[PDB]
């Protein structure tokens, strides 16, 4: 019903192998030829990994910036509004970055100060300005 | 197998079916009512084992109804049809065995039957037991055929045939209790030795011999699966199938090796993809970390448009450096997923050149046993006669199988150095033209009502004829002479004074290096206490060997032990002994094969009797007269001693039946 467990005898294959005479030894020398494009293609990109493994040599770590995490306040200073306007201005409706820029303002807090201020601070046209960008 | 039961598979017939030919001898039986049969069944069955309980002795009727017992001992003319039948086709009281009722006064009809071997010997012991006058007209200066043993001294070495293939249902079973018949196991033990003398690991030996076992199931894969069986309007052979086979083999071979390398630059071009994006978020946060520390440089206090610059290029480079630590962690899994893959590649080749010729050994015993190239054997047919191999452990003849047929021509009219040239059959006799072999010069006239020709399938195959008949054979006769292969086989007796191999290894074998002389000296053979060792040649070797004299071929031989055995302890054989049965004129060959594009249907073409034509014109239809046995003739049971033995005794009952009548059938 089926072949020997281990091999691989398919209708499909018995009959491009024994087509003609020389059917035999053309198609494994095509797949001879293609092990070979296969293995050496693996070394060009393997060449070039390791070309583009040593422009990141020594990491970001001369870059990266010390953990400050400061408590998150309430009271909405004046200083920290008009940051809020800008980071409004910067990034739109992104409040998770909103909130990192203030650093002491929740994400709710920021999602509240959208509807509070919206009035006086005119967050409607600094959005739509933001759009353009 | 036991009881009743088991004589009947001893008989190699069903204990519980009436078989076709006891259809034609009891057809009130068969299609009477089912009680009938099965009586009929238990007095056919008892009646066997009842003969191969003691077959030296003849079973008489008058025995046989004597140890029956009611109800079965009440029909007394179906006890007598039914051991009339099994004595008339050599169920019982066959072979060898002491009579009880001395022979006929006067006999009635006479037969000439060509060829003394197995086959001629077992129909003229039934015919003459049947009350004819029989006659054997041998070439040869001796009886057996193709059963030759080789004796100089204590020495003893079958040239011919050597292997009684079980015991489970053999008739050999019983001639060998009849014959003082010494028979040894066999040692399936068979270490290899490659051609620079060192022997084959137990690693490859086992991972060879399994591989080649199942290239054999694959080619019935692709016969009775695939229906691979021609190729370009010509049959497909076995050695054909197995090419395909082995190529498909390392053509998956290759197959899985492109598929894994190439899991591998699909892994690599996604860390080269990483890599590009990695370096260039690398260069933005190198330039975003310059720009967050120049506004950090504007001393306090600021306006907060310069306090918000600071956030955010703070708040940007923090996100940027969150990305690039998440393609550092994708860069750690793909990196060690390519370790993974290069870590575990697939099978570098099939079969190296190391592992293809200790697999060509494997294929040099398969041509071997059937005694022919694997390029000529029929893919569907080869095997056809594997249902009917009997069961038990293989022996061999300690004594000589020429044992067998030296005592069955006891008693018998033989003609020895008689070459038959011409079989003349007429509707109303035959009669059969033969010189002496010694001295053609010398022509013998035999007349007879029937001829049962046993020659050789490669004699009726010879080109000019050997033996001419009058008239020719019909076409269908001819013709499947031709489809049948007849194959070729060779050994070498080498007689030494002592023993300087492992008398606990029955034998060992010779790996080639190349495979076109796979069977070339493949096999040693050490069967007897005596110092004789037993080369075997077979596949396109064996035709090739014969052009060889014979101490170039001891000379390859001994150039085998040497690397084997040590190049100064293999000492020179007193007596070489080398076969060559193709170029045996009686002969012709070996045995018979399944060629491709025959069938197991041109050997039952083979027995069937030729008719002649009526004398005058409008004459009723004659009598069968030209009957065939032999080796060739027995479509189950072909190529074996057993089979020619079983053949002579089917043409024997069938002769009988019709010149003396079957009585049995009433
Ligand atoms: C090398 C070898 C090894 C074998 N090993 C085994 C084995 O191990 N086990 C097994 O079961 N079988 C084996 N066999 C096969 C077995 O020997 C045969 O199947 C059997 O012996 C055939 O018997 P036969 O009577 O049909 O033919 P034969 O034994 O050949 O008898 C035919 C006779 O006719 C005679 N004859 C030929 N031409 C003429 C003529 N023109 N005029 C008059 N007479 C003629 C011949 O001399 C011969 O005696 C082996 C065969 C060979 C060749
Ligand atoms: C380890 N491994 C190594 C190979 C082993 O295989 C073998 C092991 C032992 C082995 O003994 C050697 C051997 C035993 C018997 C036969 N048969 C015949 O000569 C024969 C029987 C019949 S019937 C009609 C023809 C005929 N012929 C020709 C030939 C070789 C032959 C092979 C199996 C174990
Ligand atoms: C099927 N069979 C395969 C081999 C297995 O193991 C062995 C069994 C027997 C073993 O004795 C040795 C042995 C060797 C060769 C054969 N060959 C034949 O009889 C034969 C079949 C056919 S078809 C046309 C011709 C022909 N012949 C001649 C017989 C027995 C040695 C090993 C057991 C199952």
């Amino acid at each position: 019903r089926k072949p020997p467990k281990g091999m691989f005898l398919s209708q499909e294959d018995v009959e491009a192998v024994s087509a003609n005479a020389t059917a035999a030894t053309t198609v494994l020398r095509q797949l001879d030829m293609e092990l070979v494009s296969v293995k050496r293609q693996i070394q060009n990109i393997k060449q070039t990994n390791s070309a583009l493994k040593e422009k990141l040599d020594g990491g970001i770590e001369p870059y990266r910036l010390p953990e400050v995490i400061q408590k998150c306040n309430a009271r909405w200073t004046t200083e920290e509004q008009l940051l809020a306007v800008q980071a409004i201005r910067k990034y739109g409706r992104d409040f998770q970055a909103i909130s990192d820029v203030i650093g002491n303002k929740s994400v709710v807090q920021v999602k509240n100060f959208f509807v509070n201020y919206r009035r006086r601070f005119n967050i409607d046209e600094v959005l739509q300005e933001w759009e353009a960008e | 197998p036991s009881g009743v039961e088991g004589a009947a598979f001893q008989s190699r017939l069903p204990h519980d079916r009436m078989t076709s030919q006891e259809a034609a001898c009891f057809p009130d039986i068969i299609s009477g009512p089912q009680q009938t049969q099965k009586v009929f069944l238990f007095i056919r069955n008892r009646t066997l084992q009842l003969w191969l309980d003691n077959p030296k002795i003849q079973l008489t009727f008058e025995a046989t109804l004597q140890q029956l017992e009611a109800p079965y001992n009440s029909d007394t003319v179906l006890v007598h049809r039914v051991h009339s039948y099994l004595e008339r086709h050599g169920l019982i009281n066959f072979g060898i065995y002491k009579r009880i009722k001395p022979l006929p006064t006067k006999k009635t009809g006479k037969v000439i039957i060509i060829g003394s071997g197995v086959s001629g010997l077992a129909a003229a012991r039934q015919l003459q037991s049947f009350g004819m006058d029989v006659t054997l007209l041998e070439a040869r200066d001796r009886v057996g055929g193709r059963v030759a043993t080789f004796r100089k001294g204590n020495y003893v070495a079958d040239l011919g045939a050597m292997v009684v293939t079980g015991l489970g249902g053999n008739p050999m079973a019983v001639v060998s209790k009849q014959v003082n018949m010494e028979l040894a196991k066999i040692k399936q033990k068979c270490p290899l030795y490659e051609a620079n003398g060192q022997a084959v690991p137990k690693e490859k030996d086992e991972m060879v011999e399994q591989e080649f076992n199942r290239l054999l199931e694959a080619t019935s894969y692709l016969s009775h699966q695939l229906d691979f069986n021609v190729l370009n309007n010509k049959p497909v052979s076995l050695g054909q199938a197995l090419e395909v086979v082995i190529q498909l083999q390392e053509k998956h071979v290759k197959d899985e090796q492109i598929e894994h390398w190439k899991k591998i630059v699909k892994t690599q071009e996604e860390l080269k993809e990483l890599l590009n994006k990695m370096v260039n978020l690398k260069e933005k946060i190198k330039e975003l970390h310059q720009q967050y520390k120049e506004a950090s440089e504007v001393k306090p206090p600021r306006d907060i448009t310069a306090e918000f610059l600071v956030k955010s290029k703070h708040r940007d480079l923090t996100a940027l450096c969150k990305e690039y630590d998440e393609l550092a962690e994708t860069q750690g899994k793909l990196e060690e997923k390519l370790q993974e893959l290069e870590a575990n590649p697939p099978s570098d080749v099939y079969l190296s050149s190391r592992d293809r010729q200790i697999l060509d050994w494997h294929f040099a015993n398969l041509e071997f046993a059937n005694a022919t190239p694997l390029s000529t054997l029929s893919l569907k047919h080869w095997d056809q006669d594997d249902d009917f191999e009997f069961t038990g452990s293989h022996l061999t003849v300690r004594n000589g199988y020429s044992c067998v047929p030296v005592a069955l021509a006891e008693g018998l009219d033989i003609k020895l150095n008689t070459a038959v040239r011409q079989v003349r059959y007429t509707a109303s006799g035959c009669e059969v033209i033969a010189v002496n072999t010694r001295s053609t010069s010398q022509t013998f006239i035999y007349k007879c009502d029937a001829v049962l020709c046993t020659l050789p399938l490669g004699v009726l195959k010879q080109q000019p004829p050997a033996v001419q008949f009058v008239p020719p054979l019909p076409e269908w006769k001819t013709s499947a002479v031709q489809r049948m292969g007849f194959g070729n086989l060779n050994k070498v007796v080498l007689c030494f004074d002592r023993v300087f191999w492992d008398p606990s290894v029955n034998l060992f074998g010779h790996v080639g290096s190349t495979t076109a002389s796979r069977g070339e000296l493949f096999l040693f053979w050490n069967l007897y206490k005596a110092p004789i060792l037993l080369a075997l040649v077979a596949g396109e070797a064996a035709g090739i060997m014969e052009n060889i004299s014979d101490d170039v071929i001891v000379g390859r031989c001994l150039a085998i032990l040497k690397g084997i055995f040590g190049s100064s302890a293999v000492p020179q054989p007193k007596e070489t002994v080398v076969s060559r049965w193709r170029a045996d004129p009686w002969a012709r060959g070996s045995y018979s094969y399944v060629a491709a594009g025959s069938s197991g249907n041109d050997y039952d073409l083979m027995a069937q009797p030729i008719t002649p034509g009526p004398s005058i014109p409008g004459a009723p239809q004659p009598i069968p007269r030209l009957f065939f046995a032999g080796e060739h003739t027995i479509r189950n049971y072909p190529a074996t001693v057993h089979g020619a033995l079983l053949s002579g005794l089917r043409e024997a009952g069938r002769i009988a039946d019709q010149f003396l009548g079957a009585m049995y059938t009433l």
